[PDB]
């Protein structure tokens, strides 16, 4: 939330429990858009996509992000967007220093 | 329940001089500090209650002083 | 389970991570623009973290708007200053350009 | 910004933790509904007086609310009632202000109201925060003023007999930080106009 | 600065009494008055500021040595804190405090014959403030009753009304109108909070700003300074 | 030859030279707050149906409770800001309000007393003089929008001189036809409707036909640095308030329609920067009156 | 023997280089010791107006 | 801007101002005003000696 | 300060020095180019789509 330019990551098995989706679903909803990447966020899509829909890593891979979201809304998965954080405006008081 | 008040509340004395010559009728409704700097109508609020109180007007009430009389 | 949590204990977060900034100078913070980084999470960890969300009271670290920690260590950076500068010009006069 | 938010949540912990000292103001049954899921009743509640903040709900005026907003009406516009005022004056002996004189009392510190001019000229009014930092203090005094922007406790005590109307302390106090106004308390005495050695002191 | 920061009846005539008449006046020539001059404020302006020199601007203008240059002196200083350039008064007349001048018989100067609406347009009446008027109204005052010209004052006091309404209330002989009165005539004084060290535009405005400001460190630090030069020497 | 000029522009009186310092600055920025604060408090007094904001907001600017059989005139403050609206005027006003009264209404609240901060646009139309020739008559109506009418009967074309001064920025001129017009020394172009004119450059000379008249409108607009807090709709309108009330009776003084006459008529004098400060102050100080008044009407 | 502001001068048989030496130190700790008056001043201009 | 704000403190005995333009204060009027009276004796005497 | 600075940093994307002159930046510079564009076709239309 500080620095803008640090980052979240993760990695999954092979074979994803409901645990992994539960994870990957949690990241995307509280967790800064400016913080996931659009590799990350292609992942976590691939990772709902193997658990939510009846399919393995190697199959999905080479999948566009906008095939993923159609493949988890069609079996009814809502979540397949990542969601931007609200800039705080804060300032600290001057007293002996200038102040920011 | 509704209370039933007997006496009014008058709140009255008189001070008259030795002398006899000055007297006056004062009420007193007691003391209440009043801290400066901070908003008034929120401490009028906490010792409106502690007046109503006083008064015995706080709860329900029915007055009934139709009794108290001589002839 | 994770949004009730996340709503009922979203207001400490946001002061915790405000405390912190305040104990930046903007020197060093400008410095920090500059580095960047990833950070790696288990799954586990993640969803054990919104699950059980402590909560943040920081009261009584207040007293009214001011904080007395926060403010006494942004100052002792300001003496950090005086001694950088105090030391480096003393070294610089008493060995003066250095040969190897 | 950080500063609103901060405030909110203070401001927020404060109310709960009076709202839930000594007996509490919500009953049981509420308590109850808010830790069905699991959450204490004090984070139960705290949740949801976040959520009515901006709420356009309305509230029916119980009499209750109405006697108390009667009462502090009063207390605002009749001050004197209580035993406060928004103002005070302090002036020199020598200077003749005219001052309520029904009561029959000697040297009355009452006056109908506080003048506006004497001697011709507008009396001088200054805030108590002004007077608190001023430093020329010695040369304001000698020519009075009204204090102003403040709430000031006064109490008086009547006496049946004759003597000298004085206060009980000092009327100010001179420190290097800052001067403030000490307690007031009236000795007030009804007044035999030919004793002269009363007069005199 | 002491004179302007002098606040009451008592308090102005108490220093009038102690301060020669050499305080008074000046030894700088300075300019003559009444000229209409361009000066910068590069604070708001690119352009140069109009304005015209009075003889209350707080700055030393040549002044006649007639008896009238003597008494616009003496009022400059009461309401400016500068008085002008009267060429060799003399040391019989310096040695004498401001106060004998206006309301003693003993200073060889005939302070009759003079008209107090011709001075009052020389010090530009209308530019000065309630404080600054007031301070005007007891000098004349105190030349008046001196004078035996009571009728004069009520005379020209008729003729400006704004005078009239913010003239002093006490009476030059009588000891217990001066103890009662109540007016207000500091025209400098320590603030609360402070005042910003920004200039002003007109040359009376600017100036009277500079005593202001420098008032407070004049109080601080006046009481050493002063007294190393008092020692060891007689006062005039 | 034949000189027409702006009415408004005739002999500015001269403005008052009292309480422009900054303490007085001070307390005409503590008026308008105190002011707007009345009228919001009002306001919401209204919607909440309970008098508790206003007995709070009336406290402050009056230093004292509001009751019932008495009346609400605003304190001390109010007779403070009628007596300084009168002495921003004319220089003969008595002035008698003093300093120490000045400085304990300051300290109310905290702003600062700058009048440079900011800029306003004051549309009058400077018509310094309109030189015309023998046979030639020049009509000039308007302030806001000047209208010139002109005719000549003469026998050939005549040239009409025009001066809008050295202070306003740019001037657009539009005729009832097209007309030409051209600075001293410079070719005459092609008629047209619309001319946009600097008035620093020079006089401008306009060529009038013989034959029916050529009615030609002005529009000017002038930025002079003014508070930020400044507005000109409650500044005009406590203009009106003030003249209405007999705040601007004093003898020896002109009257003018609106505030942006006035201040451009003092701007145009023989020094006029001296007094356009002063004018500022005023139409802030009006318009801490307007807002007043509205909330306490006597 | 006395200065004109009250300070006092020793005039002794010293060395030229420990002169120049001991009178420079103390000339560069002088300009660092100023009035308490000056010192309130420059501490006024950093705190807040008030 | 430390340095500056030092030297400028110390030159318009205030600090340098945002949303102001810095001209250099008190002493710039003054330095201004005299220059123009050294100039010829037409120039008016401004400055008071306070 | 505080709120003007705050207002500022959104407004013009940096936190003005105190020396420099602050006129709102690139988006003061893009407002103002884009105003003319749109009054005239002979307008040079020079701002960037990035």
């Amino acid at each position: 939330c500080m620095f803008k330019q640090f980052r979240i990551g993760m990695t999954y098995a092979l074979d994803p429990n409901i645990m992994d989706v539960a994870a990957a679903t949690c990241m995307l909803l509280f967790r800064p858009a400016q913080s996931i990447s659009d590799e990350q966020y292609r992942y976590c899509l691939q990772t709902m996509a193997v658990f939510l829909t009846n399919t393995t890593y190697d199959i999905v891979n080479n999948d566009t992000i906008d095939v993923l979201k159609m493949k988890l809304r069609n079996q009814g998965w809502p979540f397949v967007e990542r969601y931007n954080a609200v800039e705080i405006d804060m300032s600290v008081e001057p007293l002996r220093s200038p102040g920011q | 329940e509704l209370i039933k008040v007997p006496t009014i509340p008058h709140n009255l004395v008189l001070i008259q001089s030795d002398n006899g010559k000055h007297a006056l009728i004062k009420e007193d409704l007691g003391q209440w500090p009043v801290e400066t700097g901070i908003s008034l109508v929120n401490q009028a609020g906490v010792f409106a209650v502690q007046l109503a109180n006083k008064l015995g007007i706080d709860k329900p009430f029915v007055l009934d002083a139709g009794s108290n009389y001589f002839t | 389970a994770c949004r009730d949590k996340t709503s009922a204990n979203w207001r400490g977060y946001s002061v915790l991570v405000s405390r912190y900034r305040s104990l930046i100078p903007n020197e060093l913070f400008e410095s920090l623009r500059n580095i960047s980084g990833e950070y790696n999470i288990n799954p586990q960890d993640e969803h054990s973290f919104f699950f059980a969300l402590a909560q943040i009271n920081a009261d009584d670290e207040f007293i009214g708007a001011i904080d007395k920690e926060s403010a006494e260590y942004l100052d002792e950076y300001a003496t950090l200053a005086r001694d950088i500068s105090n030391s480096l010009t003393l070294v610089k006069a008493a060995f003066g350009p250095l040969e190897r | 910004t950080s500063g609103s938010i901060i405030n909110h949540a203070n401001n927020l912990n404060k109310v709960i933790n009076h709202v839930f000292a000594d007996k509490p103001l919500i009953s049981e049954t509420m308590l109850k509904i808010l830790t069905i899921d699991g959450t204490t009743g004090k984070d139960g509640y705290r949740n949801w007086l976040d959520k009515l903040v901006g709420h356009n709900y309305p509230v029916y005026v119980e009499p209750v609310v109405n006697i108390m907003n009667f009462i502090s009406a009063r207390f605002v516009a009749d001050s004197s009632y209580f035993g406060y005022t928004n103002e005070i004056m302090i002036m020199p002996n020598h200077i003749n202000v005219p001052v309520d004189d029904r009561f029959g009392f000697r040297d009355s510190p009452f006056c109908t109201s506080l003048p506006r001019t004497i001697m011709g000229n507008d009396v001088r009014r200054i805030s108590y925060n002004v007077f608190s930092m001023m430093e020329d203090i010695d040369d304001v005094i000698s020519e009075g003023f009204i204090l102003y922007d403040a709430y000031f406790n006064f109490s008086y005590d009547i006496m049946t007999t004759d003597g000298v109307t004085r206060l009980k302390e000092d009327i100010l106090i001179v420190t290097d930080t800052g001067n403030d106004i000490k307690p007031i308390h009236f000795y007030i005495y009804f007044e035999n106009r030919n004793d002269k050695k009363l007069r005199y002191e | 600065m002491d004179v302007l920061s002098k606040g009451s009846l008592k308090e102005l005539l108490a220093h009038l009494e102690k301060t020669p008449l050499e305080e008074a006046i000046s030894y700088r020539i300075g300019t003559v008055p009444y000229q209409n001059v361009l000066i910068s404020r590069n604070e708001y302006y690119n352009q140069l500021y109009p304005d015209t020199t009075s003889l209350i601007d707080g700055v030393s203008r040549e002044g006649q040595r007639n008896v009238n240059g003597l008494i616009m002196s003496i009022i400059s200083y009461v309401v400016s804190g500068s008085g002008h350039y009267i060429p060799n008064i003399g040391f019989m007349l310096l040695r004498r405090s401001i106060l004998d001048i206006l309301t003693k018989h003993d200073t060889g100067l005939v302070t009759n014959n003079l008209n107090y609406g011709i001075i009052a347009r020389n010090l530009t009446v209308s530019k000065m403030n309630c404080e600054q008027r007031k301070r005007m109204l007891i000098c004349f005052k105190l030349l008046a009753y001196k004078d035996g010209n009571q009728n004069d004052y009520e005379i020209y006091l008729n003729q400006n009304i704004p005078l009239k309404q913010i003239a002093p209330n006490f009476i030059p002989g009588d000891m217990r109108t001066v103890i009662h009165n109540q007016d207000q005539l500091a025209i400098v004084g320590i603030p609360a909070y402070r005042l910003t060290q920004s200039t002003e535009l007109s040359i009376r405005d600017d100036n009277a700003k500079s005593y202001k400001l420098g008032y407070v460190d004049w109080y601080n630090s006046n009481s050493f300074l002063r007294e190393r030069s008092e020692f060891n020497l007689i006062r005039l | 030859a034949n000189r027409a000029t702006s009415a408004f522009l005739d002999n500015p009186h001269p403005v008052g030279v009292n309480y422009v310092d900054e303490g007085s600055r001070q307390f005409v920025a503590v008026a308008e707050l105190l002011a707007s604060k009345l009228i919001d408090s009002s306001r919401e007094s209204d919607e909440s149906n309970s008098d508790v904001p206003f007995v709070q907001a009336y406290s402050k600017f009056a230093d004292d409770n509001p009751r019932h059989l008495r009346v609400k005139t605003g304190g001390k403050m109010a007779n403070a800001l009628t007596n300084v609206i009168r002495s921003y005027y004319s220089i003969n006003a008595p002035a008698i309000v003093p300093q120490v009264e000045i400085d304990r209404l300051a300290s109310k609240a905290t702003v600062s007393g700058d009048m440079y901060n900011s800029y306003a646009i004051f549309n009058s139309v400077p018509i310094v003089e309109v030189l015309s020739p023998a046979r030639t008559t020049v009509s000039i109506v308007g302030s806001d929008r000047a209208d010139v009418t002109m005719l000549n009967t003469g026998a050939g074309a005549a040239n009409i001189t025009f001066n809008f001064g050295q202070i306003a920025e740019t001037v657009i001129l539009k005729g009832s036809v097209p007309f030409q017009l051209a600075r001293l020394n410079q070719p005459m172009p092609a008629a047209r409707f619309t001319y946009k004119l600097r008035p620093l450059d020079g006089p401008f000379i306009v060529v009038l036909p013989v034959g029916n008249p050529l009615v030609i409108s002005a529009t000017a607009a002038t930025r002079i640095q003014v508070p930020l807090a400044f507005n000109k709709a409650l500044v005009e309108s406590g203009f009106q308030t003030a003249m209405n009330d007999g705040l601007f009776d004093i003898q020896n003084v002109n009257y003018y329609s609106s505030f942006d006459e006035f201040i451009i008529s003092q701007y145009h004098a023989q020094d006029g920067i001296n007094r356009v400060s002063t004018c500022v102050i005023l139409g802030l100080a009006l318009q801490a009156y307007d807002q007043m008044r509205r909330a306490l009407p006597v | 023997y006395p200065d004109a502001d009250g300070n006092d001068v020793s005039i002794i048989f010293s060395g030229a280089m420990s002169h120049a030496i001991f009178t420079y130190a103390q000339s560069q700790w002088n300009k660092n010791i100023i009035k308490l008056d000056d010192y309130i001043r420059e501490i006024t201009l950093t705190v807040p107006k008030q």
